[PDB]
RNA sequence: AAUGGCUGAAAGCCUCUCAAGCCAGAAUUUCGUCUAGAUGAAUACUUUGUCUUUUUCUUGUUACUUUAGUACAAUUGAAAAUUAUAUACGUUGUAUUUAUUAUCUCGUGUAUUACUCUAUCAAAAGGGUAGUGAAUACUGAGUUAACAAAAUUUAAAGCAUAA
RNA sequence: UGUCGGCUCUUCCUAUCCAUUUCAAGCAGAAUUGAAAAAAGGUAUGAUUGUUCACCAUUUAAUAGGGAACGUGAGCUGGGU
RNA sequence: AUAAACAUACUUUGAAUCGGCCAAGUCUGGUAAGCAGGACUGGCGAUGCGGGAUGAACCGAACGUCGAGAUAAAGUGCCAAAAAGAAACAUAACGAGUACCACAAAAGGUAUUCAUUCAUAUUGACAAUAGGACCUAUCGAAUGAAUGAGUCCUGAAAAUGGAUGGCAUUAUAAUUUCUUAACUGAUACUCGACCGUU
């Protein structure tokens, strides 16, 4: 039903400064600065000081409030309150998505650019084609070891998407997927710290 | 953060109706569209009645310590304790309502002098700046 | 020199969906927006002052008129009905009329 | 009288079907309309569903000779002239004398850049919409169906905000100095006789 | 019903309507996309076709089965005497396409270029480009030229040179020159005009426009065949011999 | 909508002439109220108008139409499936006002016209006995919300103009 | 597009979203290129410098010719953006047509201008500089009006010469 | 209202035969099978019969099904009726 | 009880006609038909006008020539004369929009709104994390199951390009209900003038 007021809030640790200008949030932290645009015309984001713990003092928070509205549009407060939580975590403890390579018989060789801004996959299932797969902005690919890479970055929406672009370029076509279980997969997703 | 909320005790300005441009005090919120304005009938003249939120306009004054369903005998004290009438007449809309009343009483001789005087003063202002 | 009229638009004749009665002409007086402000204008003279180019060898004037009155309101938007001595030409639809201030009652 | 002036309608953030019904009624009332920025107008529906509504409008075309069939004009200047032309009398003299008093320009040409722009309260998108309902700028849709002149209008506009913002700065310094001087002569002793007349009616 | 056996339609619908042109020269309706990071260069020419002849060409390709001796190929000899640049014109992108802003012209104009502005030269007083030439050096008419250049450098995006052939070097009986606007593609508009102004009255040769082993997009007007039936024009199947009222038509 | 107090008695062999049938009927006028009352006797007590007499028919004005009360309405309506019973809660200052809401919402949510609903009983309930998910949020003492995305309110129809000057903005209100 | 996905609520977990925001993906759609194409633009030469109508010359057009009539420079018309809009105020409550104190005469200087004109630098600018005139504020004083008149916005005749 | 079929020609529908992009299998490969986006392209040569239909011999990636007065006679042919 | 004096009862002579068709809170044969055949009544035929965009039958209403007014069916974003306010269920779609009328079904949905019944709900109910289906700790307010009624989505494929009438709308200019002694409108109603019949 139509909630009179749906509220959410995210805590700001001591190392990050957040400034809002008409739902254009800019988050600054030790690893850098991140900016996003939350173009929902029915919510207001304003920083405030609210007591979060039951028996604690006031803490700097970002409060997202959506007033009278149906359950279709009231679901976005927690989505907005969680995209911000990934901009505070990202600039404080950066993201990292370790990625493995699985092959049956044909070895796969990955070529990483000098700056790490791009990758290159060769000899996938013996195919002579050489897929490139360029990364997004602010995402760096490095080779952890043998048959393993990890994508360092600050924006989860760009690190993870760049991690899903490598797997989408190494699919097996016209063959039984249940047996030709090759490609590159996301082993685990963690933080740099 | 929103400054002016629709609560109990908020002083609202009835824009449309026979009581247009009169002060009313909310003493109940029936639902999201209807409130119970009781801008004390012995002070402003707005009787207690259910009105829509599409007729009233909010003002930045909240009468202090007003509970829902206040009587007329006790609401009149709080309204006159904070002197909303004194404070309302100093705001931008308070000076707009009194301006509308004066220009209504203007005759044709009074409309002729003001136009013939404003133009002289306005032109003299433009001369004074180089 | 001076203005002593408010320009009312000749909207058309009092009609139906598939009819037209040219005996009564509707006007949208400038500044009137409701039927409650029409009680003033019921009676004030209205003239359809138009201009005709004429040759120098003729006597008829180059500026003529068709005078009429305002007889009743029409609709809730302040549209009025005007009855003229000679029904206005359908070439004046959309043009501007004159709404005088006499016979005054002020 | 003779209403020869032009009522310029600034179509930023209006609705295509409501800014054209007010114009269509008022064109027949002997008025001249110039709708500047017929490309920022709004239509309900996402971009995906505003192309199905256009693919449907692209099918209607005379089979035996498409060069006779419905000419589907893409330029948003002509997507509002067609919308108005639908609500005007069809195939008579009154429906054309009132259609010569209508213009759209996607940008803002020279003589209409410096005119007193108007607005239509009944056609605004803030008064007649649920703010979550998804709209579509006419310019945004026009490019998707093959409008080749969308970068030009943006570039021309970008050079109109930088020439009207620097005019405002010079205008507001003179307007503030004039207002500050008018207060000085309001308090003048020589003008006390006249001020009491203005002050009586709330003009000072 | 349905046609018994399906076939590919005869003729092309991308060329309908088939209206014959008027001017012999075929205007080039599009020029290569402008690249702003190179030295300005002409992007076209204009030559008179002469004929065809066959050559024996040595194959320089790899992994091909063509004989090592040679491959017999047909070639076309297009005679292109050097053209003369006689001004330039600057275009501007508006909401209705390009709009020619101005046009600066050289001083000395050959008699093969003046003829294009008349329809009967033997009776014409031949006063074309006379007032322009006689007042070329006047200070009043020199500031106007310098004004036109500053207009193009500021409010223009495309610069083209109005180059015309020389008809005394070709065996054609025609005398009036053929005028072409050859776009300049290269650096910013500041240096396009400076390149266009440097070319005035100066002959341009084909090797300064094209290069060796370069592919080009020739544009021309085809051969004239007059009224033609349905068999020649579109290619439909000729009807059986028994047919009444003739064979070579659509049924 | 109005509320009427109607009483009548039956005078024939089947019914004794000492039983009075009271009623509190809701109808737009007093002739649609008698019609509701007469058919309520005939379908329940086998009394026909020809064999009965109307004794009293008076309106029932609200005593205190300045106080907000939570009204509870028990009603039965007929759907394409069968016959159901509903119990909706409404907030209004008059009994004749809270019933008018009942006809509008029933004729909108359930798409049942007004000649299918039989109002059985309307009473007043307490603050905490409001089961409606939306009505429950406004019965508290400390309810406050900002009326946002407003639209400017004109004094009357006189000042409304077809075409305006300048840009139009809403109000934080 | 079908489909596979990313972050992600609803619903503390889960989910590609009958949620907001995005990526990959057709012989697909749209630019690009090809053909026909209407209103247009620039330049060259002839003119015209407020004006059209009717007769009239030419294969036809423009300029041209005659007798007329008509006004004579000078106060109009722009902030942008958002609408859950930084905070404050809600600045209320009539868009164009339709915001000048009847006309004329005599008076001192200053100051002003999206005002007129000239010269110049520039310019596809409500541009800069200099000068002049107009209006306006300081701000006047005086004459006249009584009866009639305050409508141009277009008519009628020609072919000497030039392109 | 010239009443079967064929030759010629154009267009339209998708309830898709091939080519393009995807899911499912009792999909290990090859072959095949079920379904989704999609009508911009293509869909044959012959023996017998007047035949539409039919049955055979080949070929191709496929030789899919239909409408337009049972499309089409001042377009033809006149095999049948 | 009510109506009835241009009432009532007729007499003589005679013309046209006996191919009918439509509607339905009706029926029979038929799978069904814009099919065939009937009972009571009204119409089209024989009939215009205002409305349903167009329509022989549907709704209003039947006509000498007019003028002024209130009306009927039905409507009041523009074409089009005329309406503003209030509330809700829809609308991320060629979904919705004037009956007769020019179509859509069975079925499915953890889509949505309302209502009913039952159960667990406290200092501890679910989900989650940690430890050993079940228990503890943290987490602290509603949660879970079933049924009924609306709205919506799939079900939903045909041949020239096209039809809520078009444009167009999307906290509507849609659907359902309402408020204001609001408005628009026929050749019908009232008043007045004129022609004719009795």
């Amino acid at each position: 039903p139509r909630l009179l007021k749906k509220t959410e809030h995210v805590v700001i640790p001591e190392g990050v400064n957040i400034e809002i200008n008409r739902k254009n949030i800019k988050v600054t932290g030790p690893r850098g600065s991140l900016t996003r645009e939350f173009q929902h015309p029915k919510v207001d984001i304003y920083a405030s000081k609210l007591v979060v713990k039951k028996e604690g003092p006031k803490e700097n928070v970002v409060v997202i409030d959506m007033w009278y509205g149906n359950r279709r549009d009231s679901a976005v407060v927690r989505t907005i309150a969680s995209h911000i939580k990934n901009m505070i975590t990202g600039v404080t403890k950066g993201y990292q998505y370790k990625m493995r390579v699985v092959y049956a018989h044909f070895p796969v060789t990955l070529v990483i650019a000098d700056d790490g801004k791009s990758i290159q996959v060769q000899n996938f299932l013996g195919e002579k084609r050489t897929r490139h797969i360029e990364m997004y902005d602010g995402v760096v690919v490095k080779k952890l070891g043998k048959d393993e890479i990890c994508l360092e970055g600050n924006d989860v929406e760009k690190v993870s998407q760049s991690a899903a672009n490598i797997h989408a370029a190494n699919l097996v076509r016209n063959k039984d997927i249940r047996q030709f279980l090759d490609g590159v997969y996301v082993s685990e997703k963690c933080l740099i710290e | 953060v929103f400054s002016r909320f629709v609560e109990v005790g908020r002083v609202v300005l009835m824009k449309t109706g026979p009581f247009a441009s009169k002060l009313a005090v909310i003493v109940e919120i029936l639902d999201h569209n209807r409130v119970l304005v009781d801008g004390p009938q012995a002070i402003t003249g707005v009787p207690r009645q259910v009105v829509n939120l599409n007729t009233i306009s909010l003002t930045s004054f909240v009468v202090n310590k007003v509970t829902r369903g206040m009587t007329h005998k006790k609401l009149c004290l709080r309204f006159t304790q904070d002197a909303i009438i004194k404070r309302f007449n100093k705001t931008a809309t308070g000076k707009a309502i009194e301006k509308r009343i004066l220009r209504e009483k203007m005759t044709d001789f009074d409309k002729f002098q003001v136009s013939i005087i404003n133009r002289k003063i306005n032109a003299a202002a433009k001369i004074a700046v180089s | 020199k001076c203005r002593l009229h408010v320009n009312a638009v000749f909207m058309g004749f009092q009609r139906a969906q598939r009819n037209q009665y040219p005996n009564v002409a509707l006007l949208q007086i400038s500044g009137v927006n409701t039927k409650e402000d029409t009680p003033f204008y019921i009676g004030k003279r209205v003239a359809y002052v138009y201009k005709v180019n004429v040759k120098k060898g003729s006597n008829k004037p180059a500026i003529r008129a068709i005078f009429g009155k305002i007889v009743a309101p029409h609709g809730n938007h302040g549209v009025v009905k005007a009855r003229f001595l000679h029904n206005l030409p359908p070439k004046a639809m959309g043009q501007n009329l004159k709404v005088f201030l006499y016979p005054s009652n002020i | 009288s003779t209403n020869n002036k032009v009522t310029v309608i600034d179509c930023h953030g209006h609705v295509l079907g409501r800014v054209a019904s007010v114009v269509a009624k008022h064109l027949l009332l002997g008025q001249k309309f110039v709708l500047v920025r017929c490309e920022d107008l709004q239509v309900c529906g996402t971009l995906k569903m505003r192309l199905v509504q256009w693919e449907l409008y692209q099918r209607k075309r005379v089979n035996t000779n498409p060069t006779r069939g419905a000419f589907h004009h893409r330029s948003p200047a002509d997507m509002v002239r067609k919308a108005v032309r639908g609500m005007l009398p069809k195939n008579n003299y009154r429906g054309k004398l009132a259609l010569k008093n209508l213009k759209c320009f996607e940008g803002c040409p020279a003589p209409y850049d410096k005119m007193k722009k108007s607005s239509i309260p009944e056609a605004a998108a803030i008064y007649s919409f649920n703010p979550t309902r998804k709209r579509t700028l006419l310019g945004e849709l026009g490019t998707a169906v093959g409008w080749k002149y969308a970068d030009v209008v943006a570039k021309n506009e970008a050079e109109r905000k930088e020439r009207a913002a620097k005019w405002y700065a010079a205008k507001q310094l003179k307007q503030k100095a004039v207002a500050e001087a008018k207060e000085k002569i309001l308090a003048d002793e020589k003008y006390k006789a006249k001020v009491a007349i203005l002050k009586k009616f709330g003009y000072a | 019903s349905h046609r018994k056996f399906e076939a590919p339609r005869h003729g092309s619908l991308a060329f309908h309507p088939r209206k014959r042109v008027h001017k012999v020269r075929a205007t080039v309706s599009a020029f290569p996309k402008d690249n702003a990071a190179e030295k300005p260069h002409l992007t076209g020419f204009l030559g008179f076709k002469a004929g065809m002849t066959h050559v024996i060409r040595e194959v320089k390709r790899t992994n091909t089965k063509l004989p090592k001796d040679g491959v017999l190929e047909p070639v076309t000899i297009i005679e292109t005497p050097p053209m003369v640049v006689a001004g330039f014109v600057g275009y501007k992108k508006t909401t209705t396409g390009l709009k020619p802003i101005t046009a600066v012209f050289a001083e000395h104009i050959a008699d093969e270029f003046k003829r294009r502005y008349t329809k009967k030269w033997y009776k014409n007083t031949k006063n074309q480009f006379a007032v322009h030439t006689e007042k070329y050096n006047d200070v009043k008419a020199k500031s106007k030229r310098e004004r036109q250049i500053r207009l193009i450098k500021n409010r223009c995006d495309v610069v083209r040179v109005i180059a015309h052939t020389q008809m005394a070097l070709v065996p054609l009986k025609q005398k009036k020159a053929e005028v072409m606007e050859i776009q300049i593609n290269g650096g910013s508009i500041a240096e396009k005009v400076d390149f266009a102004v440097s070319l005035l009255e100066k002959q341009i040769s084909v090797n300064s426009v094209f290069g060796t082993d370069e592919c080009i997009d020739v544009c021309s007007v085809t051969k004239g065949h007059g009224y033609n039936g349905v068999i020649k024009r579109f290619g439909v199947r000729h009807l059986p011999r028994k047919t009444h009222r003739g064979l070579r038509k659509v049924a | 909508m109005k509320e009427y107090y109607i009483t009548a008695r039956c005078t024939d062999k089947a019914h004794n002439p000492n039983e009075i049938f009271r009623s509190r009927v809701f109808a737009p006028n007093y002739v649609v109220a008698k019609s509701k009352f007469w058919m309520m006797l005939k379908k329940q007590h086998k009394v026909k108008k020809i064999n009965a007499e109307l004794l009293q028919c008076q309106p029932i004005f609200e005593k205190n139409p300045t106080v907000v009360k939570n009204y509870q309405i028990f009603l039965r309506y007929v759907s394409a499936g069968g016959i159901h019973n509903i119990t909706k809660q409404y907030r209004d200052v008059t009994r004749v006002g809270a019933v008018r809401q009942m006809y509008n919402d029933l004729a909108s949510q359930y798409r049942t016209r007004q000649d299918k609903i039989q109002l059985i009983s309307i009473t007043t309930v307490g603050d905490k006995a409001v089961k409606n998910p939306v009505l429950h949020q406004f019965v508290g003492h400390h309810v406050k919300f900002p009326m946002v995305h407003c639209k400017p309110v004109i004094a009357s129809k006189r000042f409304n103009l077809p075409i305006k000057a300048g840009k139009l903005t809403t109000k934080l209100c």
